[PDB]
């Protein structure tokens, strides 16, 4: 287009990692379909990051199923619902980001119906409990929720989705009630539940949990008592609690 | 003697708070920037996150969110100054300084603070950014050039009333692997987190703080000196 250049894409060019980063090139939609022309004629860039840029839902448009590429990174554009609807179009992205973009509800509610999907990172889209309610009907393995105000009407939702294995959630405004819900999950393997409002309540509940071998529940409202309690299960490798009133 | 942007940002560069452990890792590490210097942090908090010293105070208390925002500019620069000070906490022989995204911006509002050509061209401002129902996740330090004012909460900082010239001053994205030119006193349009920088709430503004005309500046050393 206008702004993206010969000598943006060679650079961008990761030969080793078959990888495409064009991030912070203030890329604009008409500059999708040079973008695509690039990528068509190296078929093997399957990963492609367009994040921090100015892409809208009409460069969203101009860019599914053009191409091969199977993971992408468009975080911190503009593309909105419309924009998140037609990635729920595309028919080789299985990996998606698009943190910051002011999807929404709307915009989730597309993607969740989108069975090619494995992995959605969504932080900070104005998702909403709504939201969590569309995704928990998904066959998503993994999704990244964090800066979203689910509430625990939210992820108990996503706590019901059998699908889900790695759910990070954190800055969600959820309490002990939606803690305890996802603790009561059979299938999760890693949770992220940090700057929340989760207190010593809900340790209890992750204890006895048989699945889960990551727990980060950090910057909440969890005592050394409830630490104690989540020390008591070894299945968990991985427990973080950096940022809680503990001692 | 006017102080440039560039020479703010150097300033701010010397800080090195890509160094700093980012305590909240482990809460958004989908945050950790596509850098070398994100890579670096990422195992700068792992290797904190299982060292035994990490639960002992201050630095069990530096990773813990401080929610009441300072309203003294003395505060700010005791904050910079408590964090850069030695200790024998070493993680492969070095110095560890932990903070997270509600605290960082303290440490750069002190530095700022501290400088007594800041003051005179640039009032100082911390804020409340990355807005989601009603509550704001991200703190961010502000250099509003002298004599433009800031709404008061419950107002919200817009873009319609941001004052032409602010700069951004954002460490907390530097810790998680962004550049300086995108986070170290630089406009809202190179800015990293500019996708979320509005709404905000602005908690502490030095034009507001009657306390600021007897606190003193030169208190603190940039933690590191510049190279050739």
């Amino acid at each position: 287009g206008m702004v993206l250049t010969l000598s943006d894409l060679e650079k961008g060019y990761d030969k080793n990692l078959n990888q495409l980063s064009l991030s912070f090139l203030n890329l604009r939609d008409n500059d999708i379909p040079l973008l695509c022309e690039f990528l068509q004629n190296h078929p093997a860039i399957t990963s492609l990051d367009l994040s921090h840029n100015d892409i809208t839902a009409n460069g969203v448009k101009l860019f599914v199923n053009k191409t091969s590429v199977s993971s992408l990174n468009i975080s911190h554009n503009n593309i909105g619902p419309e924009g998140a609807q037609w990635l729920s179009e595309d028919n080789h992205i299985t990996t998606l980001d698009v943190s910051f973009n002011e999807i929404g509800d709307e915009g989730v509610k597309a993607l969740a119906a989108n069975a090619k999907l494995i992995t959605l990172y969504a932080l900070y889209n104005k998702i909403t409990k709504v939201g969590a309610g569309y995704l928990a009907q998904s066959n998503l393995k993994k999704i990244d929720l964090c800066f979203n105000s689910l509430e625990d009407e939210g992820v108990i939702a996503l706590a019901s989705n059998i699908n889900i294995k790695e759910l990070i959630a954190s800055a969600c405004d959820v309490s002990d009630i939606g803690a305890i819900e996802l603790a009561k999950n059979n299938q999760l393997t890693l949770l992220i539940l940090g700057k929340n409002a989760i207190t010593d309540k809900s340790t209890l509940h992750f204890a006895n949990n048989t699945s889960l071998s990551t727990l980060h529940l950090g910057s909440n409202q969890i005592t050394a008592a409830g630490k104690k309690i989540l020390e008591t299960n070894t299945r968990i490798t991985d427990l973080d609690l950096i940022g809680n009133p503990i001692e | 003697m006017a102080i440039a942007p560039q020479q703010i940002q150097e300033r701010l560069k010397q800080e090195q708070y890509q160094k700093f452990v980012v305590a909240d890792i482990g809460n958004f590490p989908h945050c950790l920037a596509q850098t070398p210097e994100g890579i670096a942090s990422g195992q700068r908090y792992q290797k904190y996150s299982t060292n035994s010293l990490s639960r002992t105070p201050p630095f069990s208390q530096w990773g813990a969110p401080q929610l009441l925002t300072p309203k003294s500019a003395q505060e700010y620069i005791k904050f910079a100054q408590q964090r850069n000070k030695k200790s024998s906490f070493k993680i492969d022989g070095e110095a560890v300084r932990v903070s997270e995204c509600s605290n960082f911006a303290y440490h750069s509002a002190g530095v700022l603070l501290d400088d007594p050509q800041i003051r005179t061209q640039y009032d100082v401002a911390v804020i409340g950014s990355m807005h989601s129902n009603g509550r704001y996740l991200h703190n961010i330090t502000l250099l509003v050039p002298k004599g433009s004012r800031l709404p008061q909460p419950p107002q919200q900082l817009t873009a319609e009333v941001f004052p032409i010239g602010t700069l951004i001053v954002d460490p907390w994205a530097v810790g998680m692997g962004h550049p300086p030119e995108q986070a170290l006193a630089i406009p809202k349009e190179q800015f990293a987190y500019n996708r979320s920088l509005f709404p905000a709430t602005v908690n502490y503004q030095s034009a507001l703080d009657e306390s600021l005309t007897s606190t003193r500046t030169g208190q603190l050393t940039p933690y590191t000196g510049t190279p050739s």
